[PDB]
């Protein structure tokens, strides 16, 4: 009941990053995305996996499929880039993915 | 760096008021013990904060009269009290006043005009005073001052003596009556010493040493003898005597101390069936929710750290690491199947579908609630699983409520058919295989308990250290305690039997509950210790004889006796000279 | 909207950090908190749910400091008591406001409570 994400992912404007988190064995449809900016706490990006809360950007997408969960941004701007984070649903206690630096080239 | 030096016998002090003659008096009495370091200081290119302790000795070798301060005490943030002391052409000049102290308090020497050093009014010692609870006022040669803190009794001792010597304590006896006594009340953890800025001097520390004291016809100390430096000074302490003469005299005793502990409880100490909870097949469902006892037994949680485990944990009552520390008494985890939202509505207050109607829990309600998803097996179609959607009040603590019984809603009876609004008010829930996390069922388990007050059913895990031979340790086996030398002993114990015991009565063998086998107990050590002398008339050396032991514990000549240290096997044989054991006689000469 | 964390926390190994997640701009009744650990340049690490009528804390044990979440339901604000404290426990603690049930988001939290514990002192 562990999930599994990449550490790092670095793409560039405008092209679409898709960064996993893969939980052992089952896995809950629920899931939550979080950006955490540098020293700065982190930011649900994504609930249920399906959903952002309101405000966050329409390039913020997620999903499920398998034992796999995905952050996946479309048309990215060198502003968002960010460590990330997917958090477990159920199964005691929300194990936080290991965190994902994403960086953006191109500067 | 601190430089070090031999005490020798300074630091004596007439530990009271009191008046004798030529009475060898012991005393027990915060002293400086003899022979100890003392940390050395100097005057040049040196007065850093230093450790008050119990108290303190002091001293320094003046020709220059240098060294003319103190100031005690804890912080010495001037709101407390501290001590000062400054002698001053000859007039002593001494406060408690408090006030705010320098980097280097001191005083000043402005060198060599009409008046020396000049600089009284230096006086850079200190910010300025605040508060004052009290006032007075008044190498060759060696000022030797005791300060330490009773009973809100700071308090002095003195002597003004001259020497010779540059470097270091001269060597010979004398000791200090008191000047003073404050009664001042401060609390007192540090001090530092003060001076006369343009010569050595000595720190000790207090301890509670019993000295043999000697006083002379004039009353005044003429002599002392620690008890604890050594042997031959353990004897004087015994007899009363500083002649001790010839033969074995018994000081003391020697018991070895044990090793650390042993905690040993029987392996397994059963256990705790919380999967036939959890993972039982069939899970009575929320409405109808299983109660059930565990007993005498250990709390088994180690089973619920491998799994997918479960969609919440939450147990009310006490810390999770409570769990396997503290043990329960009337323990029932409560198997059921409850629908995904209705984890909250499993809890203490719970307005709710399952509070108020078909699983309700109370507020005083010790124990969990647990939460994960059946979707993955209780899913079908299954509409055997039901609830109860309608109750007419909230269930008492812990009860259940069966009825299949109509529900009422008009004043209309139904009478066991339906009707206009006839309800029957327990319903189903349709268990569609495309449940998502709303609706996904979530088995949840309750466990009951008291919390403490009444036996231990399930337990805590008790930890049975690990175990050790041949060596002195303190020991509990299964709540027998005790302590001694736990070795193999071929002791054939009965099945059913645990302890061994003796004709004394006295616990001897014992069984390690875990693994079966017969360990000994065995005793520490004791042994007397004999001193050995020739009388002092003839040397100081002494021979000190443990009686009783093989020489481990503890030039040494394992004996009939005893463990004999400080002399020297002779296969030659003479008379009988300090008889020690078992023919066993030491004697002085070469 | 509000979470407000009492102070950075210096201890030695051992002692006890108690640190405060205070509430404003939303009911604390109607909210579970989460208790989220970020060790300095490590992941996202919970230490527990609280609820706040009630004695809620289930616990995350891995990192063990017989840690007990009590919630001050007049301030609001819910407390991690974190012991035995480790030289790994040095971390930046954030509490997350939960839903009051199964639903487990964290929206909004506090900034952040770095606690270093050491015997080095500050
Ligand atoms: C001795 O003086 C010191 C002032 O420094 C006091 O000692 C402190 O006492 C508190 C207890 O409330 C301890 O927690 C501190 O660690 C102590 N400080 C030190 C440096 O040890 C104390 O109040 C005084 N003793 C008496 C009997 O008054
Ligand atoms: C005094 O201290 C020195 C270390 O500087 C040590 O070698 C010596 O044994 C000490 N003497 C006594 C009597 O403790
Ligand atoms: C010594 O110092 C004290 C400080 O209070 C001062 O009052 C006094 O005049 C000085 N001189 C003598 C001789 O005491
Ligand atoms: C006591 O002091 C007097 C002073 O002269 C001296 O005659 C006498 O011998 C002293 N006796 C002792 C035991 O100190
Ligand atoms: C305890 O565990 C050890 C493990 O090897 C086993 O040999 C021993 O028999 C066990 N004893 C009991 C009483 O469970
Ligand atoms: C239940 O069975 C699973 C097997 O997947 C096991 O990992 C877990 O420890 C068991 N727990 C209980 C409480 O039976
Ligand atoms: C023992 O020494 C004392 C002095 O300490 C002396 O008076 C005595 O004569 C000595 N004993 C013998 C037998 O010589
Ligand atoms: C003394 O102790 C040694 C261990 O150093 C042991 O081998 C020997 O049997 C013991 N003998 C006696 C008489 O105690
Ligand atoms: C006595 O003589 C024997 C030799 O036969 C030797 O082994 C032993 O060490 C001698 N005794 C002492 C105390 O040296």
């Amino acid at each position: 009941i562990v999930l599994t994400q990449s550490p790092f992912q670095s793409v560039s404007p405008k092209e679409k990053v898709t960064i996993t988190c893969r939980a052992s064995q089952s896995i809950s449809s629920n899931l939550h995305w979080y950006q955490q900016k540098p020293d700065q706490s982190p930011k649900l990006l994504i609930k249920y996996a399906s959903q952002s809360i309101s405000g966050i950007p329409s390039r913020f997408s997620g999903s499920g499929s398998g034992t796999d969960f995905t952050l996946t941004i479309n048309s990215l701007e060198a502003e968002d880039f960010g460590i990330y984070f997917c958090q477990q649903t159920n199964f005691w206690p929300y194990i936080f993915g290991q965190g994902t630096k994403l960086e953006i080239l191109k500067r | 760096p601190p430089a070090y030096t031999n005490s020798f016998t300074r630091g004596v002090y007439y530990p009271d008021k009191v008046f004798r003659s030529s009475v060898l008096h012991s005393t027990q009495d915060l002293f400086l013990p003899f022979f100890s370091n003392v940390t050395w200081f100097h005057a040049i290119h040196d007065n850093p904060v230093l450790p008050f302790n119990d108290g303190v000795y002091f001293a320094s070798t003046e020709k220059s009269n240098i060294i003319r301060g103190w100031i005690f005490g804890t912080t010495l943030d001037s709101k407390t009290q501290s001590l000062l002391i400054v002698n001053n052409a000859t007039n002593v000049v001494i406060k408690v006043c408090e006030f705010q102290f320098c980097n280097d308090p001191f005083l000043g020497v402005y060198y060599h005009k009409n008046n020396k050093s000049w600089m009284e009014s230096e006086f850079r010692v200190y910010s300025s005073a605040n508060n004052c609870t009290f006032e007075y006022v008044s190498f060759k040669n060696l000022r030797e001052f005791v300060f330490k803190n009773i009973d809100g009794y700071f308090k002095i001792y003195s002597k003004h003596t001259p020497i010779n010597l540059v470097r270091d304590l001269p060597q010979g006896f004398s000791a200090l009556e008191p000047l003073v006594d404050l009664p001042i009340g401060i609390n007192i953890t540090r001090f530092q010493t003060l001076l006369a800025l343009h010569a050595a001097y000595y720190v000790g520390y207090l301890q509670p040493r019993t000295f043999l004291l000697k006083y002379n016809e004039n009353g005044t100390i003429t002599d002392a003898v620690d008890c604890a430096l050594d042997p031959l000074s353990e004897t004087k302490c015994t007899l009363k005597s500083f002649t001790v003469e010839k033969g074995i005299y018994q000081t003391s005793n020697f018991r070895v101390q044990p090793t650390e502990s042993i905690v040993r409880f029987p392996n397994i100490t059963n256990l705790c069936p919380f999967g036939e909870v959890f993972n039982a097949t069939r899970f009575a469902s929320v409405y109808a929710w299983n109660r059930k006892r565990i007993s005498n037994c250990v709390a088994d949680y180690s089973v619920l750290y491998n799994s997918a485990s479960f969609s919440t944990f939450k147990c009310y009552g006490v810390s999770p690491t409570k769990l396997n520390d503290l043990c329960f008494t009337n323990v029932y985890a409560d198997s059921f199947v409850i629908r995904g939202d209705e984890v909250r509505q499993i809890a203490p207050g719970q307005t709710g579908k399952i509070a108020d109607y078909n699983y309700k829990l109370p507020d005083d309600f010790t124990g969990c609630v647990i939460a994960w998803n059946s979707n993955n097996l209780d899913s079908k179609g299954n509409y055997n699983y039901l609830y109860r959607l309608f109750r007419k009040s909230n269930l008492k603590p812990f009860e259940r409520d069966i009825s299949t019984e109509i529900y009422q809603a008009g004043s209309t009876p139904c009478n066991g058919v339906e009707g206009f609004n006839c309800y029957f008010p327990l319903q189903s829930y349709g268990f569609q295989p495309t449940n998502g996390v709303g609706y996904q069922p979530y088995r949840v388990v309750v466990l009951s308990f008291e919390l403490l007050h009444a036996p231990a059913t399930v337990c805590g895990p008790k930890k049975s250290t690990n175990l050790v031979k041949n060596k002195c340790v303190n020991f509990n086996f299964n709540g027998l305690t005790g302590t001694g030398v736990l070795t193999e002993s071929n002791k054939k114990f009965l099945p059913f039997q645990q302890f061994g015991r003796d004709i004394a009565d006295t616990t001897d063998a014992v069984r390690d509950p875990q693994t079966l086998e017969i360990l000994d107990i065995t005793p520490c050590s004791f042994g007397g210790v004999s001193v050995i002398t020739p009388g002092t008339n003839t040397s100081n050396q002494v021979a000190v004889l443990y009686q009783d032991v093989n020489c481990t514990e503890v030039n040494v000549f394992q004996t009939r006796a005893g463990c004999l240290i400080g002399a020297e096997h002779v296969n030659n044989s003479y008379e009988c000279d300090i008889p020690i054991g078992a023919g066993i006689c030491a004697s002085y000469q070469t | 909207v509000q979470l407000v964390q009492s102070g950075a926390e210096v201890k030695k190994p051992g002692a006890t950090v108690k640190i405060s997640c205070k509430v404003s701009g939303y009911s604390f009744s109607n909210y579970y908190i989460h208790w989220v650990k970020q060790a300095p340049g490590k992941s996202l690490e919970w230490i527990g749910y609280i609820d706040p009528f009630n004695g809620g804390t289930s616990d995350n044990l891995k990192f063990k400091g017989a840690a007990t979440l009590t919630a001050d339901t007049s301030t609001d604000t819910a407390y991690m008591e974190l012991s035995s404290l480790r030289s790994e426990d040095t971390a930046v603690y954030y509490c997350a406001r939960s839903e009051y049930d199964p639903y487990y988001v964290m929206d909004y939290w506090g900034q952040g409570t770095t606690v270093t514990v050491s015997s080095a002192s500050t």
